């Protein structure tokens, strides 16, 4: 409907959508355009209610604008950040391995106070990286994504605990700032309020109050409503103000001789100054809201004040007493309660813009330090802005962030959904965040405040469970970093059309209904009792008058990946989690096919992913080809679109685009014009629809295994193209220069048959394992040859050349066809790194078919590796003669509580059968709520089943009973969804009917070709002479401590001894064993492992006299050789 | 506790003087290698520093 | 610490921990003549 060119997919939804899905990539683009300060962000801020909006760069420059020295005679100011045009386009940056950045210029002004002469110049600050139109950064030619970080907002947090030694309640409060010291107050067993400034020892808070300029009378008249404060004041044992200030100085800074002004300056520096304490705008807002201070005033100050401290102490004492209300003098009454640090009103989100802003702030601080250092050394009357500003730290910090930070990750490019979910990810790990080990079973929980803000299903199932999540579909982000969700406001039981975006704090005050509540034509609730959510989650039933808000859609709590699972409510949470995670792992096939049964989140997901090509302005097609599309327009402007063809993604898959338009066709602005990798007609298509039979079969699908038909291999159904890139560079060495040529001193002549004149393979030449791709050679120097080798070379005439072959060869277990060669040379003015003279990259493409060991999966968490690929005549077939494509076991469905697939199976059949409800004698009772367009459909039609509002069980049964016959006029599947299958290899029909249907299955990126590895002898390590590890290094398999325990329990002494000695560490033993095996003798006895000698040397280097003693009592030397 | 430590030193033929060092042993170089990674970049074992 | 505010590795750090000398290189090693691969089900095989 909304999308101009969209395929017709009828839907089972019975509820109207008041609010459409927002832009799925706004979470990144909005943050970055706030950081830069683009015009559209300024307009949006003005239209939302503004005073003076400022970007991140403007904010950091304003907070750093006055740079004055101690004398106060000189100052430097920065202003007016401006961005020029981009250095190069995205394609050029990715091809040439550049960075997609734009120049940054800041006007710097120097003021000399004593003479009054001012200078101003435009200073170049460097090439600031720029986000593309799809939310990614091209850094060094690679696309990267900055992941939003979930952190705890600065502010005051109150906590309560129960002591197990006295059974009394103890309260505490912590003030957590950003870039500042920590201030904690607590109440202990002795009812003595104690403050711990920084991380020092406890001191009664009366001392701190007196040090702030208060007297005994002030404390008495201020805290006269309590008893613990009086008890603490009576036991202070410190009179006056100077004594308390000296005590605080002595406790805080031991070893420093105190004076009168030093302590006051220290306190001001710690708490009441902008230099070393900064309660940020978020922290200032949180403190003001919590304590009820400065209600109405704009957020200008960002430092703690004595009013805040005294309000915190009063709040703590009144909370301990039991009062549920408090009004600070000159303040607004606020409730008194403890705070939950996991509440989404206490957890904020640092987007990409805020992280980049923090890095820029660090760089500017370093630059300011350098500037202040240079100011006092140079001569006055000659200082200019450009001779003081070292821009290098700022760009260095930005580069360090983009290349070292954990939150800047490689983009996932298995399919468009992978990237789309990657950009919408909320991570709790990184600098300033939690660690996967120091996180208990408290933050890895689904808090009731995550409803509509964070998806409770989609999260990793490994060790990072609960620490990584995804944004909901309708979730937005507050300017302060909090997550908002939309709700429809209702009044007097009438649901209005006004949508308000509320955060967790605002949501807790109101009571929110459910989007599935039945409403009349105007909005009046037909039923009195309504299901709602109260403050602490609290799912309850209330009357229709108490409700004041309603959800917008039934799927407000689910993310994009979780919203593409049909019949989600019929699947358990674990299986839905697995289904989403595996749906993110599908690989693109050579030909794509949209699912017969979907959820409707396929057009929007594919369009917002960006891998599809979308027309910009309405017009007509002029020229359509396999690699370019030309579009005319009513305005009179031609748009040319270049299509990516066989381009390697970050993970090796093939990402090529194909047009779906014809010459002369008239398109509209926004219409899809060319499909992407996993895209058919603009819809996401991650897998294939296959005929599935649910039955055991001879044990070949035993324990989650899968049986496939051979038709899939023959017809290239589950076939994928994988592209690998091999790069080699000829640098300059100390012994000489490295030359790329087809010389290769010691080889045969047929190896060099596929190499051209310049020593590189030819395009289209098939390469096997070990074949030479690029012929390189390096200087060798003078080496003493063996006499036998010299005699052999003299006999055969092959002169020994002082060059060593270092050609680029295809890795073990790899093959394919060469499709592309990219050559960079320094003599042609190519920006190669220092020392490198030549560089060459070769792309090898391979078509992989489905095979035993490959992992297939579904959208309902049902995964499995293929254990058998039967011939077509061995598969069970319908009485019509149609063989089934896949056989799934029965024993795995009921115990995993993911029967939604079964429902999908049934629906799938109807989708690829057509149906016609017999409306004779009125509409059937079971079809009362079906839309009028679902009463009849043709064959191969596609249907939509939204997540929590779709087809029901009764409708499914009715549609199973109402399907139309095949070409022979007979029905193959009865009303129960079962068919009478025949045995392929026997001919007798199976005694009982079997469930058959169509299921949409996905080919996951876990292939045996990337898993199989074996080794007999290869590279070893340096310090300890043990084999390396990993398939990419031809390494060995680790025989850990558990395997040693198993061997010891078995009693196999010799197997364990040989495994430890002569397969890992016995340097002489390895070669002796190889020689004995080759020549056929017995395996010799093991020696001494090298690791033991390394351990002995490491012990001796610690001044430990470790010595091995023989039976006599002497010392055995370890210097054999 | 003091008797435990003192009798530990008394039973063995060693002397407490070994707790104060006059010479520092240095590990063989191959256990703290200085290797040349491909491309000319070198590597250290953090013991050289 | 060295570059990147990473504390340097001493001899005690060599000898201690799960990644130390003993546990990582003496009680368990990497071996030759070993491979690794995905497992499927063969129902026609014998128990041996």
């Amino acid at each position: 409907n909304s999308v101009p060119g969209a395929p017709n997919r009828v839907s089972f939804a019975k509820l109207r959508e008041p609010l459409e899905v927002p832009g799925l990539l706004d979470v990144q683009t909005d943050s970055f355009e706030w950081l830069v300060g683009s015009d559209r962000w300024r307009q949006a801020a003005i239209d939302r209610g503004e005073e003076n909006p400022v970007g991140g760069l403007e904010e950091v420059l304003a907070e750093l604008s006055p740079i004055e020295d101690f004398s106060g005679s000189m100052s430097l100011s920065f202003s007016d950040p401006r961005f020029d045009e981009v250095k190069a386009s995205v394609d050029e940056c990715k091809d040439k391995d550049m960075t997609y950045a734009a120049p940054l210029f800041v006007t710097a002004e120097f003021i000399n106070n004593n003479t009054g002469e001012i200078k101003s110049q435009t200073v170049f600050m460097g090439d600031f990286p720029m986000m593309t139109e799809k939310g990614t950064f091209i850094i060094n030619g690679t696309e990267r994504v900055v992941v939003s970080q979930l952190v705890r907002s600065p502010g005051v947090y109150f906590d309560e605990t129960i002591d197990k030694s006295t059974e009394k309640t103890l309260h505490s409060v912590k003030v957590i700032p950003g870039r500042g010291a920590w201030l904690e107050f607590d109440v202990d067993k002795r009812d003595t309020v104690g403050v711990r400034i920084d991380r020092k020892r406890r001191q009664p808070v009366t001392v701190l109050l007196k040090a702030l300029g208060w007297t005994n009378e002030q404390i008495v008249e201020r805290f006269g409503f309590s008893e613990i404060m009086m008890g603490t004041l009576e036991k202070d044992t410190t009179s006056g103000t100077d004594e308390a200030l000296l005590d605080i100085y002595r406790k805080l800074r031991p070893g420093e001789p105190p004076t009168k002004e030093s302590a006051q300056t220290l306190l001001e520096n710690l708490f009441f100054k902008e230099k070393r304490y900064d309660l940020a705008r978020v922290g200032r807002y949180k403190v003001n809201k919590k304590l009820g201070l400065n209600a109405g005033k704009p957020i200008t100050s960002s430092t703690l004040t004595e009013e805040d401290v005294v309000a915190t102490i009063e709040y703590l004492v009144r909370l301990h007493e039991g009062q549920t209300s408090m009004t600070v003098p000159g303040g607004v009454e606020v409730p008194v309660e403890v705070d939950d640090i996991d509440h989404f009103g206490n957890r904020r989100l640092r987007t990409v813009g805020e992280l980049i802003q923090n890095q820029i702030r660090v760089g500017l601080s370093r630059m300011e330090r350098v500037v202040r250092e240079r100011m006092t050394t140079q001569d006055v009357e000659a200082i200019t802005p450009q001779t003081l500003i070292n821009i290098r730290p700022v760009v260095a910090a930005i580069k360090e962030f983009f290349g070292t930070s954990q939150l800047s990750q490689f983009m996932d490019q298995n399919n468009p959904l992978s990237g789309l979910t990657h950009k919408r990810r909320l991570s709790a790990l990184g600098p300033g965040g939690l660690s996967r080990e120091r996180a208990g079973l408290e933050v890895r929980d689904v808090h009731p405040s995550h409803y509509g803000r964070m998806c409770p299903i989609e999260t990793p199932e490994g060790p990072n469970i609960g620490l990584i999540g995804s944004l909901s579909v309708y979730a937005r982000v507050n300017p302060f970093g909090f997550i908002e969700t939309p709700y429809r406001k209702v009044e007097n039981g009438v649901v209005t059309d006004q949508i308000d975006y509320l955060t967790a704090d605002e949501e807790d005050r109101h009571v929110v209904a459910q989007a599935n509540s039945p409403t009349d034509e105007n909005g009046r609730f037909t039923e009195d009792r309504v299901m709602v959510r109260k403050k602490g989650g609290e799912v309850e039933f209330v009357s229709a008058d108490q409700v004041d808000y309603m959800d917008v859609s039934p799927r407000q709590m689910v993310s994009v990946a979780t919203a593409m699972i049909p019949f989600l409510e019929h699947d358990d949470a674990n299986r839905a989690l697995m289904g989403a995670n595996m749906q993110r792992q599908a690989v693109p096939l050579v030909r794509s096919e949209a699912p017969l049964v979907g959820t409707g989140m396929e057009l929007r997901a594919a369009i917002d992913a960006g891998d599809v090509v979308v027309a910009d302005k309405t017009g007509v097609i002029e020229e359509v080809s396999a690699d370019y599309i030309t579009v005319m327009a009513d305005d009179g402007t031609r748009q040319s679109y270049r299509l990516r063809k066989f381009a390697r993604s970050n993970h090796g898959t093939c990402a090529n685009q194909r047009p779906i338009v014809d010459a002369g066709q008239r398109v509209e602005a926004g219409q899809v014009i060319a499909d992407g990798p996993c895209t058919q007609n603009g819809e996401m298509a991650l897998g294939k629809n296959l005929l599935v039979a649910i039955m055991p079969w001879e044990g070949h699908n035993y324990e989650d295994a899968i049986i496939l038909s051979n038709r899939l291999v023959e017809e290239d159904v589950l076939t994928s193209i994988h592209i690998e890139e091999h790069e080699i560079d000829a640098r300059d060495t100390k012994l000489g220069a490295e030359e790329i040529t087809r010389d290769i001193p010691n080889v045969s002549d047929e190896v060099l048959a596929d190499l051209d004149e310049r020593g590189i393979v030819r395009i289209g030449a098939e390469v096997r394992d070990g074949d030479i791709l690029v012929g390189k050679v390096t200087p060798k120097g003078e080496t003493e040859l063996t006499p036998e080798e010299r005699l052999l070379r003299a006999i055969f005439g092959e002169k020994a050349r002082e060059v060593r072959d270092t050609s680029l060869k295809v890795p073990h277990g790899e093959s394919g066809k060469v499709i592309g060669i990219r050559v960079f040379s320094r003599e042609d003015d190519d920006e190669l790194p220092a020392g490198v003279n030549e560089l060459v990259r070769v792309y090898v493409a391979q078509k992989r078919k489905i095979s035993d060991g490959d992992k297939l999966a579904g959208r309902h968490g049902n995964k499995g590796v293929i254990g058998k690929i039967l011939p077509v005549e061995d598969m069970p077939f319908l009485p019509d003669g149609t063989p089934v494509d896949i056989i799934l076991n029965t024993h795995g469905v009921p115990r995993r509580m993911n029967i939604g697939q079964i429902l999908e199976t049934h629906l799938g059949w109807v989708a690829k059968a057509g149906w016609n409800i017999d409306v004779a004698a009125g509409v059937p009772d079971w079809a009362s709520k079906l839309p009028e367009e679902l009463y009849s459909a043709p064959a191969d039609s596609t249907v939509a089943t939204p997540v929590f509002d779709g087809a029901q069980e009764g409708e499914l049964a009715g549609l199973l009973g109402s399907t139309l016959p095949n070409r022979d006029g007979e029905v193959m599947v009865d009303a129960d969804g079962k068919s009478t299958l025949f045995d392929g290899r026997s001919g007798e029909p199976f005694p009982y009917p079997v469930t058959v249907g169509y299921m949409y299955i996905l080919k996951l990126h876990h292939l045996v070709d990337d898993k199989i590895h074996a080794r007999s002898t290869g590279p070893y390590s340096m310090i300890t002479q043990q084999p390396l590890g990993g398939k990419a290094q031809f390494g060995g398999q680790r025989f850990g401590e558990m395997e040693c325990w198993a061997m010891q329990a078995y009693g196999a002494a010799y197997t364990l001894q040989e495994l430890l000695t002569i397969k890992s560490d016995d340097t002489v033993g390895r070669v002796k064993v190889y020689e004995a095996i080759v020549k056929g003798e017995n395996i010799p006895e093991p020696g001494i492992p090298e690791s033991f000698k390394v351990l002995l040397k490491e012990l001796q280097s610690l001044c430990l006299n470790v010595e091995v003693l023989s039976s006599d009592g002497a010392a055995i030397e370890m210097r054999d050789g | 506790k003091r008797l435990k430590v003192v009798a530990a030193f008394q039973q063995s033929g060693n002397s407490p003087m070994g707790m104060v060092l006059d010479a520092v042993p240095v590990i063989p170089p191959e256990l703290r290698p200085m290797v040349q990674l491909d491309g000319g970049r070198f590597a250290t074992s953090d013991l050289n520093d | 610490t060295g570059p990147g505010n990473r504390p340097l590795k001493s001899l005690s750090d060599l000898l201690k921990g799960k990644q130390g000398r003993f546990r990582q290189n003496l009680l368990g090693k990497r071996v030759d003549y070993s491979g690794r691969s995905v497992i499927v089900v063969g129902p026609q095989l014998k128990l041996h």
